RNA sequence: AGCCAGGAUGUUGGCUUAGAAGCAGCCAUCAUUUAAAGAAAGCGUAAUAGCUCACUGGUCGAGUCGGCCUGCGCGGAAGA
């Protein structure tokens, strides 16, 4: 509820449309839209955006705090744009992009080609690293989860697609 | 995953969650503390 | 911490000694380690002893409550990391620009120390010392 | 002494050299040449006491440059020195060993108080005094 | 509660000292230095260490923490 009380401040140029429960934000990076739960009173009423519980709903302050932090990261995404950074540690692992398609070679008997949704811009600074940018914080975490799901960081040599910040905990071979 | 009838926090880092009507125990430190039931 | 007066027994002990003292400074360590306190109070260990204070109580109404008792102008020193450097022995004593050495010594930023009362000035280097 | 990657605290034996089941690869896992350390320490054994658990603070630099910082022996083994009763805790509170005074113990505390980290030399001896019954000793008063 | 800091000095503490180094088992568990930091909280090491942790500063700005007694619920709950 502390996050519900602290309002979000829309920067310059970032549009806001409130036709009831549907919220449309137009920005520099792109245009995000989000329909909220039917238990929040989002009142622009000013520059900033505040969030209040609508009448009757018992989890009004529960739905309020998730309405803020959605629209908080939503207005960050249209201005700065979120970046997920991945890393292909493992011998003979390659990453490359061809448009909205990421080509991966993770030691399989066939290449895996993951097609990005509309809104993701992936590039390869080196061949063992994936950095992708996009507007929505939710959708770049989802496509980072799908690329990690192809080859998880096994706990012995750490081989596999991992996040760049993610720590991995290794084990030892049993005794011999 | 230790299925039980009585889950408890074993590690200091063990946390109780209530996903989908089931009570789990998630420990970020240890994977042998991953429990569910009860 | 304990109840109301135990939170404020040091705040009435804040100004009882600088009632007969007059000058002080500012120190802080957002990088330095215990060897700073172990040796810059060994600096106090050769100056007077223990109670050359390095107390860190500048919370937004904690030392601000202890501020209108003595040296009224230090109410604007309420924000981020501040420790009050109490010293009696010697008008313009030893610990006056050894903090300028401490800018280099092991406590990389000393919270932009400058010195407040009786040079009758803010920022101006403390160099007129009666030794 | 640099920061801690190969920084250790060591020297089970001072008068004895290279105690390999005590220390051995305790620094050899960090791989420091202790052969340059010991004959240097034999030149550091020019002035003071012999055959005693005296510790050391060792950190090396990036390019094999080595550095020791020795201190006085620990206050738990300072009780065995000025008193002559080479025993300690085991279970100390019901272990009776012996007793010497604050005026007997202070002779070696005349040197080590600057070697220790304090300004109260009358209280760095109290780091032996409360150690005494924690190693089963009494203090004459 | 986060966030930005410290988290040490005696001291491998005699010891089972084969070593347990604040981190297996003994028993102590005091003192330096204090803004505060545990002869140590747990992880990780053959032995250190790493690493955070209590504790202790700053920020922010309000309630927060843990038991007790009860109402109704949840899991425990697999069969032809």
């Amino acid at each position: 509820s502390r996050v519900a009380k602290a309002p979000v401040v829309v920067p310059a140029g970032v549009d806001v449309k409130i036709n009831g429960q549907v919220i449309t934000i137009k920005g520099k990076n792109g245009e995000l839209t989000r329909t909220l739960n039917d238990a929040v009173e989002v009142k622009h009423a000013d520059n900033t955006l505040t969030f209040g519980p609508r009448d009757g709903y018992a989890d009004g302050w529960a739905q309020a705090g998730t309405a803020r932090a959605l629209l908080n990261s939503m207005v960050i995404g249209v201005t700065e744009g979120f970046t997920k950074k991945l890393q292909l540690v493992g011998v003979g692992y390659r990453a490359a992009v061809k448009g909205n398609v990421i080509n991966l070679s993770l030691g399989f008997s066939h290449p895996v080609d993951h097609q990005l949704p509309a809104g993701i811009t992936a590039e390869c600074p080196t061949q063992t690293e994936i950095v992708l940018k996009g507007a929505d914080k939710q959708v770049i975490g989802q496509v980072a989860a799908d690329l990690r799901a192809y080859r998880r960081p096994e706990p012995y040599k750490g081989k596999g697609v991992r996040y760049a910040d993610e720590v991995v905990r290794t084990k030892e071979a049993k005794k011999k | 995953m230790k299925v039980r009838a009585s889950v408890k926090k074993l590690c200091r880092n063990c946390k109780i969650v209530k996903r989908d009507g089931v009570i789990r125990v998630i420990c970020s430190a240890e994977p042998k503390h991953k429990q569910r039931q009860g | 911490m304990a109840l109301n007066l135990q939170d404020k027994q040091a705040i009435v002990a804040e100004v009882s000694e600088v009632a007969k003292g007059a000058l002080s400074a500012v120190v802080a360590d957002s990088r330095g380690v215990t060897v700073d306190k172990m040796t810059e109070l060994r600096k106090a260990g050769r100056e007077a002893g223990v109670y050359m204070r390095v107390v860190r109580n500048t919370l937004l109404r904690r030392a601000v409550e202890g501020t209108p008792f003595e040296c009224l102008k230090d109410a604007f020193v309420g924000p981020t990391l501040i420790a009050y450097s109490m010293e009696h022995p010697g008008a313009a004593a030893r610990l006056f620009k050894e903090f300028a050495k401490a800018n280099a010594k092991f406590e990389v930023k000393a919270a932009a120390f400058e010195g407040e009362l009786i040079p009758a000035s803010q920022i101006d280097r403390l160099a007129t010392l009666p030794t | 002494a640099k920061k801690v990657q190969a920084y250790v605290k060591l020297q089970v034996a001072a008068g004895m050299a290279n105690p390999s089941p005590p220390v051995g690869p305790a620094l050899g896992q960090q791989g420091v040449n202790i052969m340059e350390f010991c004959k240097a320490f034999n030149a550091k054994t020019d002035s003071i006491e012999k055959g005693l658990p005296i510790p050391v603070v060792i950190t090396v630099y990036a390019d094999r440059s080595f550095t020791f910082v020795t201190k006085t022996p620990p206050a738990a083994v300072l009780l065995k020195k000025a008193a002559g009763i080479k025993s300690g805790s085991g279970k100390p509170n019901k272990d009776k060993v012996g007793k010497i005074s604050r005026a007997q113990l202070q002779e070696i505390a005349q040197t080590k108080a600057a070697d220790m980290t304090g300004a109260d030399i009358e209280a760095m001896t109290r780091s032996i005094e409360g150690t005494a019954r924690s190693m089963g000793l009494v203090v004459e008063d």
